[PDB]
RNA sequence: AGGUAUGUCUAACUUCUCUUAUUUACAAACAAAAUCAA
């Protein structure tokens, strides 16, 4: 529906585009920014067209197209399971903890490493409440690396509600 | 850019009938040097009001008086110790005290004291609505339904003196039905029962007040509580033979009470019963109690719902003690009525709320007291009496009554060009045809051998002072004679050979008769001879191209060169001719002159390049001339008696008439007044009626047209016959007056009389022991594929039962072989009906029953056995009760409360073919119309019209434009594509129209697209939908066109193209309390720029006399003078909300009446033309728009 | 003279309280005085 426009001349007018993008399709809006303090163009639009089809149309045929004031004109188109884990070893990499959480579950990023007190902490994504689940019940007050390692949600207080299970429930889905 | 704004002109055609008030007083003195009588009554109707005599025992129209321009909401007569005039109180608050006056050559309403009081509109607090006077008219009383009561103690002087109102104030307590004691000059006392608004429990109770003369105020007396079932009270004059004391009857609903003032009587008599009681029965009540004395004997007529008409009388009962008793009787009864009068004849004047208001003269006046039978006492409160209702009326007469639709509910428009208007009897259940054209009898009509032309009536010159007459017809090759008498018409000299152009009677005893080629001059001889004394030829030969003559005097006009001038000699029998050349200087078109005398000056010239010329008869000079159009077909030159104006009515080919003011002395050619009357070279003759003897001039063409010309106005007119070839003024001894000998253009003579003329009035004809049906009507249908056939359906109030009548042509029709003209459905009620055409030989019918069911029905005509057969088909269960329906291409086009479903054909019963679900405002879907199968316009009780458009393969309906404001809408046309007719439940007449910016999306985008797919809107309307969503939902609105109110609720408009051949397309509506009205575009627009100037004028008219009054005053009639009532104009028609391109006219016409000084008063206010080119503008309505 | 054969040469990323005071304008076709047998 709606397209940011960029790399624009502040000379470039409101008139100026949309005579501009009517050319290409029906332009529903236009939110051509104007700064107070300077009181000037800031040199970037948004164009609100009445669909998405002629608003990807419009990305399609108009990015790298039009030449003003010289310069080019761009177009560009415009909640998950978290557990802290405490007391890791030092010689727990990253990768390491991706591959003993993959078992586990499918991790929609990388673990987070950072020390507290020391303390080798880190908190594995999971896109899933029930496999987050697993990782906890096999590795909670577990030993890796001959180090006892604790595993719980982490704080937002802590991960792991009621609403938390219905509404991730949703997310997955 | 040409503005739209429609310019619509309002015409009250025919005037509300339903009376709501009466008075008793005498007014005026007519007709009479030295005459008091008090038999006479002023009946009111809202804005409309009469007045009535009686005197002969017959009703008899007074004058039908200007409108007042309000909402009369009482009306009571005065009596003060004089001419009565009657104290009217409206909205405005104002009590206006009118004396109706003879100003002039016409009565004319005149006002004396109007009080301010509340504010203009009608209120709950407005003291109006109830309303009563003293009976020996010292002091008027009005009163609030809820709030406060206020009494003026009216005296009389050299002028009239309102003395200052006396308030009392119950701030909960809700009045209803105000009834006054007469009083023997004591105190005034009025009753009054009030129920309280705010209360946890329903109480009604009476309440008594005696105003005090000595401590001006007005006193709660005695405040009884009753039943909560109480409805009204009624004053018993005196009891001062048995035991200052008032008392009243409280009428109840199942049984009666009468109350003693200090509470010591409060007798209970129960009301009798119907021995049928149909079906559905209520406890009933009395609508309208009234009272009368004479010789010692008072007895007072109280009337139930049914109709049922009872009397009270009051006994000592001798035997205990002297207190009054309460005996009930059984009248004649009548219809509801809801006011009764009594004159000091004996003379019963019913008032029925229902239709038609009559009188009677009572002779029986009921059952003697004696009788225990069938009489009620108050000796057991306790009983009950049932009794059959008897229709042989032995007890009340009827003398008159008084035609009036009050409940209109539907009609249809037949026979478009003379207006005529299709429409039930509420009552009496007949076909009710009210029309614009004359009304037109027809009678010994005698077929004629075809190929006739004109006609002439010449007085029989054989048998002087006797009944003959001689009618002489025409035929191109030959010419018919024939003799007339009494009952008997003969058939005959001459010249049969030849075609006649005119023929006449010269001064006493003779004819001449002009034909092509040769004269004649004929005079009597014997009985059935006659003998030409001479004959004329032109020299060389010349076919005679036309001849005109007066009594005395002849012209005829030859080929070209010349004009023949001919006198008859005094004294004796001669024609001379002078010698002389009058040329012309062309060829001589026709000729007229005038045959009303026996010397006619200025004779009246046509030429055959379309110009008229005028002659002086010093003796001949062409002083004016005329190009007009196209060539002349007839003319006829008449001098009309009264105000001895000579106009020369010149009828034109291709049907154009035309209408010229003649002076007398200069022959000038002024004041054209002109008129567009069907397709076809018009014919022209003169006849001379009363209704004062008078004279028209009847126009044969596609249509016939009496030219016509009432006091200072004219209206040329339609006939009721379809067409009438030749047409000349007729007597017989059988009784004749308006009658005429005519021929219709099949070429069959045929008699006939010209009865009502359509005045400013009327404009109508109505064609139609005691009267009731028990079948109330319903509605009303016609058939698309036949022009007009229509289809009539009632009700019965009872058992649930419907009936059928259908008539086209003359008269019903019969169903099937039977005698009985209509169809009786048993078990079938009808709550909305339509007739539909799936195939185009096929017509179905379509009833709708409360049961919640859709019927269908078949049609049949049995044409020259011609009857119709109706036919059940099929049977269709319907969720919703179905208030409107109408005809679809192919389909039934139904709503239902919330949706709108479209009903194929199927066979066993009828099929859903599509539904389209309403937008959530819609509750309920009153009224719907169509415009050519593309559109639609939807009706809502609350909500108003909303636009669809039918979507084929999309198979639905989509709304593309929404209503500005809330408007309750009863019935809903069609003017155009982009434009809506509606009216109100509250009695606004509107307009509306979709926006340009609509407009230009529906016509450059398919339907299709805009449920779904790609429509691009402005970024308003957008932004429009996410601000305002429950508004613009719709994603457009109609901006108010026009706007009107008038004060009835119209049941149907109907958009007729021509209006009497009329070029401006007029819409014509029918309102529910009766009126037919006109809104009338008007083209260009110095037309609305004239119209809106007069408007103005006649709108503060009464304030400029006003301060006109008041300037001489300040060198040396009230502010209400001449609109007789506070009302403004624009705040009375503005009201509801404010009128916005539509014009008034019917306050324009209140002009015409107004005299010569007052209209010559108000006039020099423009620059613009005088007052009459004023009158010439406003009379030109009705002649050429309609 | 013609034809065939052979050789050689050359060309082709968005959707400024309180307080108590002072300063200054403004609004309301706001009201303008006297006389008193009011």
């Amino acid at each position: 529906n709606t397209v940011y426009v960029g790399n624009i001349d502040p000379r470039i007018t409101k008139e100026q585009l949309y005579e501009l993008f009517i050319q290409i399709n029906p332009v529903l809006r236009i939110k051509y920014p104007k700064d107070k303090v300077l009181q000037a163009y800031q040199g970037y639009a948004f164009i609100e067209f009445y669909n998405q089809g002629d608003a990807q149309y419009a990305i399609k045929i108009m990015n790298n197209t039009v030449r003003l004031y010289d310069r080019l004109i761009k177009v560009r188109q415009v909640p998950i399971a978290k557990l802290f884990i405490k007391n890791l070893a030092d010689s727990i990499d990253s990768d390491q903890l991706v591959k003993i959480f993959n078992k586990f579950g499918k991790l929609i990023r990388e673990p987070e490493i950072f020390y507290l007190s020391k303390l080798k902490c880190a908190y594995v994504y999971f896109e899933d409440f029930e496999k987050a689940d697993l990782a906890i019940k096999s590795l909670n007050n577990q030993l890796v690396a001959n180090n006892r390692i604790t595993v719980d949600y982490a704080f937002k207080n802590g991960k792991g509600n009621a609403k938390y299970g219905d509404d991730v429930d949703r997310l997955l889905n | 850019a040409k503005d739209d704004e429609l310019y619509l002109y309002h015409l009250t055609l025919k005037k509300q009938t339903n009376f709501v008030h009466s008075c008793i007083g005498h007014f005026v003195d007519l007709e009479a040097g030295s005459k008091r009588e008090q038999s006479q009554l002023c009946v009111a109707t809202e804005t409309h009001l009469e007045l009535y005599d009686t005197a002969d025992g017959e009703l008899k129209l007074i004058a039908k008086f200007q409108n007042l321009f309000a909402t009369i909401t009482s009306m009571k007569s005065l009596d003060l110790p004089w001419p009565t005039f009657l104290a009217l109180t409206s909205d405005s608050g104002n009590l206006s005290i009118v004396q109706i006056i003879m100003h002039a050559g016409a009565l004319r309403l005149k006002t004396l004291v109007n009080q301010p009081l509340t504010r203009t509109t009608l209120r709950r607090v407005s003291p109006i609505s109830y309303m009563e006077i003293d009976p020996n008219g010292r002091c008027i009383i009005l009163s609030s339904v809820e709030q406060n009561k206020l009494c003026f103690l009216v005296d009389y002087a050299q002028k009239l003196r309102i003395s200052s109102p006396l308030e009392i104030i119950r701030p909960h307590m809700v009045t209803l039905d105000m009834a006054v004691v007469d009083v023997n000059f004591n105190n005034p006392c009025f009753v009054t029962l009030e129920i309280d608004n705010a209360a946890t429990q329903l109480s009604v109770h009476l309440i008594f007040y005696v105003l005090e003369l000595g401590l001006n105020h007005i006193v709660k007396k005695a405040d009884y509580l009753v039943n909560p079932s109480a409805n009204f009270v009624l004053s018993l004059p005196d009891l001062s033979r048995y035991n200052f004391n008032p008392f009243v009857v409280i009428g109840f609903e199942n049984h009666i009470l009468v109350k003693d003032m200090n509470g010591f009587f409060s007798l209970k008599v129960e009301i009798p019963k119907r021995s049928i009681t149909n079906s559905r029965h209520k406890n009933v009540t009395i609508i309208s109690g009234i009272v009368q004395k004479l010789k010692n004997d008072f007895f007072v007529l109280l009337q139930s719902n049914h109709g049922d008409l009872f009397k009270l009388t009051v006994s000592p009962d001798t035997n205990d003690r002297n207190r009054p008793l309460v005996q009930l009787s059984y009248f004649d009864t009548i219809q509801n009525s809801h006011q009764l009068h009594i004159f000091k004849n004996g003379y019963l004047f019913a008032l029925s709320e229902m239709n038609n208001n009559f009188l009677f003269q009572f002779e029986k006046l009921g059952v003697e007291k004696n009788d225990f039978s069938n009489v009620l006492t108050s000796k057991d409160p306790n009983k009950s009496l049932v009794f059959e209702p008897s229709i042989k009326l032995q007890n009340l007469s009827i003398l008159s009554q008084q035609l009036n639709l009050n409940p209109s509910i539907k009609s249809q428009i037949v026979s478009d060009s003379p207006l005529s208007i299709a429409t039930k009897h509420f009552t009496n259940n007949k076909i009710i045809t009210l029309t614009n054209a004359v009304n037109y009898s027809n009678l010994i009509s005698t077929s004629l051998p075809p190929n006739a032309t004109k006609l002439w009536l010449i007085p029989d010159p054989a048998t002087t002072g006797d009944n003959n007459t001689l009618l002489f017809i025409t035929f191109p090759k030959k010419t018919m004679i024939l003799q007339i008498d009494n009952e008997s018409m003969e058939e005959l000299f001459k010249l049969s050979q030849d075609t006649t152009i005119h023929t006449c009677l010269m001064g006493s005893h003779s004819i001449i008769q002009v034909c092509t080629a040769e004269l004649r001059h004929i005079v009597p001889t014997g009985k059935s001879r006659y003998s030409n004394k001479l004959t004329w030829v032109p020299p060389a030969g010349i076919r005679i191209v036309c001849a005109t003559s007066s009594k005395t005097q002849l012209i005829i006009s030859l080929s070209n060169y010349e004009l023949v001038y001919f006198k008859i000699d005094v004294s004796s029998d001669s024609l001379i001719e002078l010698t002389t050349h009058p040329e012309l200087d062309t060829m001589p078109s026709k000729v007229a002159i005038v045959q009303d005398t026996q010397h006619a000056d200025l004779l009246a010239i046509a030429d055959n390049e379309g110009m008229i010329k005028i002659m002086s008869l010093d003796f001949l000079t062409v002083i004016s001339l005329q190009l007009v159009s196209e060539k002349i077909s007839d003319m006829i030159m008449v001098r009309d008696s009264s105000i001895g104006q000579l106009n020369l009515h010149v009828g034109l080919e291709n049907g154009v008439y035309m209408k010229f003011h003649i002076g007398d002395v200069d022959g000038s050619f002024t004041d054209i007044k002109r008129r567009f009357l069907g397709l076809k070279p018009v014919s022209l003759s003169y006849l001379r009626e009363i209704s004062k003897w008078m004279s028209c001039v009847v126009c044969h063409s596609s249509s016939t047209w009496v030219s016509y010309t009432w006091k200072n106005v004219w209206t040329i007119r339609q006939l009721k016959d379809q067409n009438m070839l030749s047409c000349s003024k007729f007597v017989n001894a059988d009784v004749a007056i308006n009658g005429v000998c005519s021929i219709s253009s099949s070429g069959r003579l045929n008699i006939g009389r010209v009865s009502n003329f359509p005045t400013l009035d009327n404009w109508f004809h109505v064609h139609e022991m005691l009267q009731i049906s028990t079948f109330r009507p319903r509605t009303i249908l016609s058939f698309p594929n036949n022009p007009k056939s229509i289809l009539f359906i009632d009700n019965h109030s009872g058992k649930k039962q419907c009936r059928i009548s259908l008539q086209i042509d003359g008269e019903c029709l019969k169903f099937g072989s039977s005698d009985h003209l209509y169809k009786i459905l048993d078990d079938i009620d009808c709550v909305s009906a339509a007739i539909i055409d799936f195939t185009r030989q096929a017509d179905h019918l379509i009833i709708c029953a409360g049961d919640k069911r859709l019927l269908t029905y078949k049609i049949l005509v049995n044409k020259d056995k011609l009857s119709f057969d109706i036919e059940l088909l099929h049977q269709t269960e319907i969720i919703s009760p179905i208030h409107a329906m109408l005809k679809f291409k192919n389909f039934l086009l139904t709503a239902m409360g919330s949706t709108i479903v479209l009903y194929g054909l199927g066979k066993k019963q009828l099929l859903r073919r599509s539904v389209t679900q309403t937008p959530v405002s819609i509750t309920k879907i009153v009224s719907m119309h169509q415009w050519n199968y593309e559109r639609l316009a939807v009706g809502d009780i609350h909500e108003s019209v909303t636009l669809f458009i039918w979507d084929p393969a999309g198979n639905v309906f989509i709304p593309y434009v929404d209503d500005s404001v809330k408007r309750h809408v009863t019935v809903l046309k069609f003017l155009d594509e982009a434009t809506v007719i509606g009216a109100d439940r509250y009695g606004n007449a509107w307009t509306l129209r979709s926006p340009p910016e609509c407009e230009k999306i529906m016509s450059n985008h398919d339907p299709s697209e805009l449920s779904n797919g790609a429509i691009k809107y402005p970024l308003d309307v957008i932004t429009l939908q996410q601000k305002l969503p429950n508004t613009y939902d719709c994603k457009f609105k109609f901006q108010l066109l026009n706007h009107f109110f008038v004060n009835d609720i119209i049941t149907d408009f109907h958009i007729l193209d021509s209006l009497s051949n009329s070029d401006r397309p007029g819409c014509i509506y029918m309102g529910l309390q009766g009126t037919v009205g006109c809104f009338i575009p008007l083209l260009s627009k110095g037309n609305v720029f004239m119209m809106g100037n007069i408007e103005n004028i006649m709108a503060e008219a009464d304030d400029t006399f006003y301060l006109d009054y008041e300037s001489r005053k300040k060198n040396n009639i009230c502010e209400g003078s001449c609109s007789i009532l506070g009302r403004d104009h624009q705040e009375y028609r503005s009201y509801y909300a404010p009128v916005r391109k539509v014009i008034d006219g019917d306050l324009c016409e209140n002009f015409l009446r107004l005299s010569l000084n007052e209209q010559e008063f108000l006039a020099k206010n423009l620059k613009s033309v005088q007052v009459e080119d004023i009158i010439q503008t406003i009379n030109e309505v009705r002649t050429n728009y309609m």
